[PDB]
């Protein structure tokens, strides 16, 4: 079992600010990390796959990078539509796990 | 033989099975596919130009037949492998590292050794497996004015790791590289030598490089010990009317028995059967009357075994066949019986 | 690299043929050929020195720098042919050709 | 230069019927019924049907445990395949492309286009780094029916294939009949294939089908010339099960015992005495004396 | 016992192309390269180019860089050369030879020469 | 369009059981592996179980030994059988097809709406 954590657990930012979320794995998972965004009352939406690949339809303001145990998710410029809980998920091995979730 | 089998100094009238007839193989037929692609050793050893030791060059050898005879034919030290067995080995990869050094530096191209080549230019691992080949190149590399094209590293902050290469020119806290300046007027220890190191990689993986194999001529209609590209067996090889598909190499009977093969060189199909065999029985009257015997070779042809009569039960030798008719005495089979009669 | 040969035209006597390069040619990159009338050229000397297989011992080459030669210790009736020098130090070129007569 | 060429339509399905049988090994057999266990496309399975007509289906599909691929066309639009994991510069990928004179197979870290294609030139990838495998041979490729089986076992990428002419039927479905696939090439690559994509060439109409293989037992009938002419899927239905047991494509009238009925457990029940004190091993092993 | 067998003489018109074959035997085809050299009447030997029988790599003389194409076929162990846009000045005997001056696998220079030559193919342009 | 529809939720007693189902349409359900994920009020996403495309290999999370995953590819339906339910199992249960380059190979990410299960 690989344990996932995220930091900060919650952050305060305004529109136009740069937002960064850190995801850390207890074990080396190379580049097999997914990033999800969840709005209240809705199922999670995938934004980034394989650590840094953007999903089709995802705004260019979203990005991410990293490998091994330390991964970063970034919003180059926070929009009013970007208020959600962000999760990281590893699929290097089973069982799959999600992080605590970061509140923006 | 019958008396021993029955443990009796006496034998009663009848027919007994005492032994077995078996034909032995007389030759050894070895067949392999002929080489179509050969390892480019020629293009490594007969090159016009060799790399400097500080910047040694690696050439990869793969997907080829490794004929090492030429290297034996023309310093040759093998580690972990015998130079006379390389002809019958397979490798997953072979790597040829080429460079030029001084004659006195040749001793450094070996596992467990140290020195300014072993430590700063070209390091081999202590568990190195492969062969080191070197020869005097004074006639080609040395120059009267001095050959300054070949360089070695003298200064570095640390020693190299196995098969590490360092070609940087950063100043040492000195310029790290210095020329050999080879000349034809130098004694042997200072003459240039061309060195090729052949590293043999053995992994739990399909081989890409294999040496060639010994083979013999094909023999048919005789009992032989055969091997077709690893397909071992004993028997008689004949032609075949089987229709193999373009990719099939051998075939089997309903009993999952190999009964046909494709010849690796002629691509013809041969049928395979076991060498002639059968039971051997002794026909005799009681030893209280006579010690005469006749021998039946069961299911065997009279021309195979080496008063000879051929019957459906096999070949009967020693009994005289007659055109008379009597009551059956000692039965053989297929309407034929034997008897001791009048001298 | 340009290869210049001489003389333009040169039995039992010793023959010497010259080939001069405009640029330095490595011994490893120089060779000599012989062409008989009505026949394709054949390799005589490679590496500036080594004989090709099948070549008689009376044929020997040598040289260094820009000056190379081919020597025939004794001319036989069959040695009267056009000889060429070759280099592949840079690209690959042949010399003009020198006739033995 | 990658060129982004669409809408997403729901898949169609067709009836596989009796197809996807290949020669399990390189051994000649004749006049015999042979039982073997291997990965085969299940009989009468559901096969996904894609179209190339203004729509060009070329989605990234899962490879699972092996893929049955088939196509019907005249214009030779389908000319290659991509096999890999992330299908980007981070991992090694296998690229198989056919052209007019030859077939080129290479394994490299390719940075593939968002929507790769051939344009008779390669617009499949923007760049590639250090390759591990190279292979060149002859081209792999009434309408032409081409069928392939792609397996990846112990590092070996095994390709089986068959090519037959077929009559054109209006429903434009899979034809009935039995045809076995012969081995084409076996590539010692050693990579992890989890996804694949079909490469289309632009400059007509074509269609292709995708199915997935399963571990099943088959009885194969070899005729006088060692050709497979029929087969039985021993896990299709109770009749096939009997046929396999009796090693005959023909069953005589009667009653046969072929299997066993057994109820499976549905829960895990664990019961131990309720003890909260831990055994004092520490006070035995870490003693001063 | 190495042999090189070339096609017979050809007669072409100005602007036409000629294809000259060279069948090789007596050695492993993919172990050695193929070179082409031509000799016009009264002239010396002119190098046209080289091809590797192993990987298809080529090296052409500048004079024919845009005119000559060389190919190989390893299944019939035969080399081929095509010279486009023939002119009257291209009348010559075209020879094939076994190349041991450059490696077929690595492309590096070797210590050697052209040992085996074909009989030569005469091409006339008029 | 692609849909995943959960049903079979409701309220059960501790120690009881409940069978959930997810109806799939719009995609080749029978070629993909499937996951169950749950989310309790106030908490994050918790992975529960995974089944391969052929209904062969099964993997479980906290639920192993109590929950069983299964599927029927002829009905395009995914099932989760939950036995010995506890108060801690109160959650919204989702069926999903998670993008996965290593195991399932899915290149697309799909989620259902979720069904609420209460244990009390
Ligand atoms: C190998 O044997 C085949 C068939 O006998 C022949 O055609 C081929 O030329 C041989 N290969 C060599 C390198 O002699
Ligand atoms: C180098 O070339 C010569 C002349 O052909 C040959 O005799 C020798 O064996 C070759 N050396 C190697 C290692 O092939
Ligand atoms: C052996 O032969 C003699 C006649 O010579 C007879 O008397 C005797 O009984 C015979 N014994 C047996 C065992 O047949
Ligand atoms: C025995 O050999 C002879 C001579 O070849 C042949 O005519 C005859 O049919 C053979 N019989 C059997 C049983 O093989
Ligand atoms: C039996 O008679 C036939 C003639 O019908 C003859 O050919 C054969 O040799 C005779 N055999 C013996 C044992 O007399
Ligand atoms: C295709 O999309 C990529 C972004 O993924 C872009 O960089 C590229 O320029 C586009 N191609 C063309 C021809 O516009
Ligand atoms: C899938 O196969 C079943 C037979 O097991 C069939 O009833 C069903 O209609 C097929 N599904 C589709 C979409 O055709
Ligand atoms: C087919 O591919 C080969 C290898 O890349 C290439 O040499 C050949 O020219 C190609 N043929 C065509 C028509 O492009
Ligand atoms: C060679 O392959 C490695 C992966 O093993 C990669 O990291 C490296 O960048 C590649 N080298 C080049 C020049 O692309
Ligand atoms: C291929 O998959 C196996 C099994 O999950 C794994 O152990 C292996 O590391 C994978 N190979 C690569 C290059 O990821
Ligand atoms: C076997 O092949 C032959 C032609 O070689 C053909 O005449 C015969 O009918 C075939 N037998 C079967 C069962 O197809
Ligand atoms: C613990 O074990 C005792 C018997 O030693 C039993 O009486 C008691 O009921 C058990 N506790 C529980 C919660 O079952
Ligand atoms: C002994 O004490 C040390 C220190 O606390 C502990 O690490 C070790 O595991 C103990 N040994 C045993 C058998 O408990």
């Amino acid at each position: 079992v690989i344990w996932m954590t995220q930091s900060p657990s919650s952050l305060s930012a305004s529109v136009g600010d740069r937002v960064t979320i850190t995801c850390q794995a207890s074990q080396d998972i190379r580049f097999y990390l997914n990033w999800y965004q969840q709005k209240p009352g809705k199922a999670p939406k995938l934004l980034i796959s394989d650590a840094s690949n953007m999903e089709t339809g995802v705004p260019s303001r979203f990005s991410g990078s990293g490998s091994g145990t330390d991964f970063t998710f970034t919003i180059s410029s926070l929009q009013p539509e970007d208020i959600a809980t962000y999760y990281c998920q590893q699929y290097d091995n089973l069982p799959f796990t999600f992080g605590p979730g970061t509140k923006v | 033989e019958t008396k021993c089998t029955l443990k009796s100094f006496t034998v009663e009238k009848g027919i007994y099975q005492t032994s077995n007839f078996r034909v032995q193989p007389t030759e050894s037929i070895v067949r392999f596919p002929n080489i179509t692609n050969l390892c480019p050793f020629d293009e490594v050893f007969n090159a016009t130009r060799f790399a400097s030791v500080y910047a040694w060059n690696r050439k990869r050898i793969s997907n080829c037949v490794a004929d090492y005879s030429v290297l034996y034919n023309l310093t040759f030290k093998c580690y972990g492998v015998s130079p006379t067995k390389l002809n019958d080995l397979c490798f997953t990869n072979v790597y040829a590292d080429s460079f030029v050094i001084r004659g006195d530096e040749v001793r450094q191209i070996a596992p467990g050794q140290t020195g300014n080549i072993a430590d700063y230019n070209y390091k081999l691992p202590d568990d190195f497996t492969g062969c080191v080949i070197a020869w005097n190149s004074n006639k080609l590399d040395s120059k009267v004015s001095g050959n300054y094209n070949y360089l070695y590293r003298l200064f570095r902050k640390s020693n190299l790791k196995p098969f590490e290469r360092d070609i940087s020119t950063e100043i040492y806290q000195y310029f790290p590289l210095r020329s050999y300046s080879f000349r034809p007027t130098y004694g042997v220890g200072h003459q240039p030598y061309r060195v090729v190191v052949l590293s043999f990689e053995l992994l739990h993986a399909p081989a890409t490089v294999c040496g060639p194999k010994k083979s013999t001529n094909l023999v048919k209609n005789k009992c032989v010990n055969f091997n077709f590209n690893g397909l071992k067996g004993t028997g008689v090889l004949t032609e075949s009317n089987k229709k193999f598909l373009p990719f099939q190499q051998f075939g089997r009977d309903i009993a999952d028995t190999t009964d046909a093969v494709r010849d690796p060189q002629t691509l013809e199909i041969l049928d395979i059967t076991p060498c002639s065999f059968g039971g051997v029985s002794v026909i005799t009257p009681g030893t209280n009357t006579s010690n005469q015997v006749a021998v039946l070779y069961q299911g065997v042809n009279c021309t195979e075994v080496p008063n000879v009569f051929q019957t459906r039960a096999g070949c009967l030798i020693g009994a005289e066949y007659v055109n008379n008719s009597y009551e059956c005495d000692i039965p053989i089979g297929a309407g034929i019986c034997a008897s001791y009669q009048t001298s | 690299i340009v290869l210049t040969q001489s003389p333009g035209t040169l039995p039992g006597e010793r023959a010497t043929l010259s080939c001069r390069a405009s640029q330095t040619v490595s011994s490893t990159s120089l060779a000599w050929y012989q062409q008989k009338p009505g026949q394709a050229p054949r390799l005589l000397i490679y590496g500036a020195s080594s004989r090709a297989t099948g070549i008689p011992d009376r044929f020997s080459g040598s040289g260094s720098g820009t000056d190379f030669t081919l020597t025939i210790s004794r001319l036989e009736p069959e040695d009267f042919a056009v000889y060429y020098c070759q280099q592949h130090d840079t690209s690959l070129t042949f010399g003009g050709g020198t006739k033995v007569e | 230069q990658c060129v982004n060429l669409r809408t997403q339509l729901p898949p169609a399905y067709t009836n596989s019927f009796t197809r996807g049988v290949y020669y399990p090994d390189k051994v000649f057999r004749s006049s015999v019924l042979h039982s073997t266990q291997d990965l085969f496309l299940p009989f009468f399975s559901n096969v996904t049907w894609f179209h190339v007509i203004k729509r060009f289906d070329n989605p990234v599909l899962p490879f699972n445990d092996g893929v049955y691929f088939a196509s019907i066309e005249k214009s030779n639009i389908i000319r290659g395949w991509i096999f890999g994991t992330t299908l980007d510069s981070k991992t090694q990928s296998l690229l198989i492309v056919n052209n007019a004179t030859n077939v080129v197979i290479k394994v490299c870290e390719f940075q593939f286009c968002n929507d790769p294609f051939l344009d008779h030139e390669f617009r499949v990838y923007s760049s590639a780094n250090n390759c591990t495998f190279e292979y060149v041979s002859q081209p792999f490729l009434f309408k032409n029916l081409r069928e392939f089986v792609f397996k990846n076992i112990d590092g070996y990428f095994k390709i089986y294939s068959k090519h037959t002419p077929i009559i054109v039927r209006e429903p434009e479905d899979l034809p009935q009949g039995f045809s076995a696939l012969e081995p084409l090439v076996d590539l010692p690559i050693g990579i992890n294939i989890t996804r694949f994509q079909t490469l289309l060439a632009l400059h007509g109409a074509a269609a292709y089908y995708v199915g997935y293989l399963q571990p099943r037992t088959f009885l194969l009938k070899y005729n006088e010339n060692g050709t497979i002419t029929d087969a039985v899927d021993c896990a299709l239905d109770p009749l096939s099960e009997t046929k396999c047991t009796l090693k005959s494509f023909t069953v005589e009238k009667g009653i046969y015992q072929t299997s066993n009925f057994r109820v499976q457990p549905t829960e895990s029940i664990v019961r131990f005495p309720n003890i909260t004190n831990l055994c004092p091993f520490d006070e035995v092993f870490n003693a001063t004396r | 016992q190495v042999q090189l067998v070339q096609s017979g003489a050809e007669v072409k018109k100005p602007g036409a192309s000629v294809k000259v074959s060279c069948k090789a035997s007596g050695y492993p085809f993919t172990s050695y390269g193929i070179s082409w050299v031509r000799q016009a009447p009264g002239q010396g030997l002119e190098w046209m180019g080289w091809i590797s029988t192993y990987n298809g790599n080529t090296n052409y003389a500048q004079k024919f860089q845009g005119r000559v194409t060389m190919t190989t076929d390893t299944s019939t162990t035969t080399g081929y050369m095509e010279l486009r846009r023939l002119r009257s000045d291209d009348t010559a005997v075209y020879y094939c030879a076994r190349d041991y001056t450059r490696g077929a696998w690595f492309g590096e220079s070797l210590i050697g020469g052209f040992d085996n030559w074909g009989q030569g193919t005469l091409v006339t342009v008029s | 369009e692609v849909q995943l529809v959960e049903s079979g939720g409701g309220v059960v007693q501790p120690g009881g059981s409940l069978r959930l189902s997810c109806a799939a349409s719009g995609f080749t359900f029978n070629s993909y592996g499937m996951h169950w994920v749950r989310q309790a009020p106030g908490k994050g996403l918790e992975w529960v179980a995974f089944i391969r495309y052929d209904g062969g290999n099964k993997y479980y999370a906290s639920v192993k030994g109590r929950f069983t995953i299964s599927r029927d590819n002829s009905k395009n339906t995914l099932y989760l059988q939950m036995k010995s339910l506890r108060a801690e199992d109160t959650a919204v249960y989702y069926c999903a097809n998670l993008k996965d380059s290593r195991y399932s190979g899915s290149y697309y990410d799909y989620w259902g709406q979720g069904t609420l299960v209460t244990v009390s």
